[PDB]
């Protein structure tokens, strides 16, 4: 199977060095020059870096001021991507490509035609830790409640509702970066006002950082 | 002339 | 140098009707060599990686769609979107390759166009657990509303607030094409001990007039 499976990468404190590693599997590596994009909110997305088939030249946007490395290992199919000196604008996902494209004596010049999955970079000086889960309890047709999911470190959790069972009308929204730099994340579902005497509503939330797995039972009050 | 892959390489050139 | 800028920024689309996206180069990427420009198009849905559509300005890479077409010559270019299909909403971007130093435009998000719907709003007021800990969180939903475009706005005993509330808003619904939006007011324990009246009032085009929630501390 033709693909670039990322690894690497999460939580880096600012002005300290990150690692992302990618593994290609399915064509010939060393046919081929490899790239890293990222994208981030205020750069939206961002072409990075390239190296060469054989490693030895690499180019790199000049804005980085020469703050990011990239390498490769041809004997194991893997390129890799160093972040120094790391700054807020550098959180983002970064993403490895494979880069098609001729060269002449002029340049090189090609397109991005297979890319890994992605993988976050966060740059903070925050500690990792789990959320809180808090009641959205509903008020007392339809009836919306839910769960507050605050103060956790880094990104992502996941919530489900019912162990999975009840995935109509849910909305787990973006979480959002409060000013202490932990996160906080809501999610809600609509249902009828009266399952809420004899429906039992608990939100599953895992947030895999941190191993904190917490199921909360959300009741009128 | 080199060439990273083909896609670009073999359709940068009518002939 | 090389600047590329897509416009619009974002584009309504009735299923089955016709996209188009622009994409404007600061400079020529047509090289007379071969006659060809040097532009690519890529698709990126939410979660996803970005896809290969385009190379060369007009030519299509194996497995796209050909209600996708590339056009222009120079410093102007188009993606269409023929016929399009609910899977075409997504971001799209161009790309030049001219240089070695290669840049994308700034991206366009093509949404599923509906009928208006209004939100529905609910408020819930902070936890016990919450409150025990020293901060309150007040939350209000806009649940499933057409077009994206809405405001909420933080009452407190009447006074509009400014800086101490986040939102965020859903991808577009896969199902009823909408969108549902989150906002959190927090303040201390204290300062939310020291007020009475907390509400959100609701604009939205599908409001004939702005839809207010609230509840009195106790």
């Amino acid at each position: 199977q033709v693909q670039l499976v990322q690894s690497g990468g999460g939580v880096v404190k600012p002005g300290a060095s990150l690692r992302l590693a990618c593994s290609a599997s399915g064509f010939t590596f060393t046919d081929y020059y490899m790239s890293w994009i990222r994208q981030t909110p205020g750069k939206g997305l961002q072409w990075l870096a390239y190296i060469t088939k054989d490693g030895s030249e690499k180019k790199y946007a000049d804005s980085l001021q020469g703050r990011f490395a990239v390498s490769r290992d041809n004997a194991n199919n893997l390129v890799f991507l160093q972040l120094n000196t790391v700054e807020d604008d550098d959180t983002g996902v970064y993403y490895c490509a494979r880069d098609d494209g001729y060269y002449d004596r002029s340049g090189y010049y090609g397109v991005f035609d297979l890319w890994g999955q992605g993988i976050r970079v966060t740059v903070s000086s925050a500690s990792t830790k789990g959320p809180s889960v808090f009641p959205l309890a509903p008020s007392s047709g339809t009836a919306a409640l839910g769960c507050l999911v605050k103060d956790y470190f880094p990104e992502p959790v996941t919530v489900s509702w019912n162990s999975g069972a009840l995935t109509s009308g849910v909305h787990t929204f973006p979480a959002v970066l409060q000013s202490s730099g932990l996160y906080s994340l809501s999610s809600v579902v609509t249902v009828p006002s009266s399952s809420l005497g004899t429906q039992t509503y608990i939100c599953n939330v895992n947030h895999k950082p941190s191993n904190t797995k917490v199921d909360k039972k959300v009741e009128p009050k | 002339w080199g060439s990273s892959g083909k896609l670009i390489s073999t359709t940068a050139v009518p002939w | 140098e090389f600047l590329l800028t897509q416009s619009p920024d974002s584009l309504a689309v009735t299923l089955g009707e016709t996209a188009t996206i622009t994409c404007r180069s600061s400079r020529n990427i047509l090289h007379s060599l071969n006659n060809k420009n040097y532009l690519a198009w890529y698709q990126q849905r939410p979660g996803q990686a970005p896809k290969l559509l385009v190379i060369w300005a007009s030519m299509r890479v194996s497995g796209v769609a050909d209600r996708f077409s590339g056009s222009g010559s120079g410093t102007d270019f188009a993606l269409t979107i023929s016929s399009l299909q609910p899977e075409d909403a997504a971001v799209y971007y161009c790309q030049h390759y001219y240089t070695t130093h290669r840049t994308f435009g700034q991206g366009t998000r093509v949404e599923i166009r509906r009928t208006v719907a209004a939100p529905s709003v609910f408020i819930f007021p902070p936890s016990d657990e919450q409150l025990k800990s020293g901060t309150a969180s007040v939350v209000c939903l806009l649940n499933n509303f057409y077009p994206r475009e809405a405001k909420v706005q933080w009452k407190v005993d009447n006074a509009l607030q400014s800086g101490n509330s986040q939102e965020s808003v859903t991808e577009q619904d896969s199902k009823d094409s909408t969108y549902s939006l989150s906002s959190t007011l927090t303040l201390s324990k204290a300062d939310y001990e020291k007020h009475k009246v907390y509400a959100c009032e609701v604009t939205h085009q599908g409001l004939s007039s702005p839809v207010t929630k609230s509840f009195n501390r106790g």
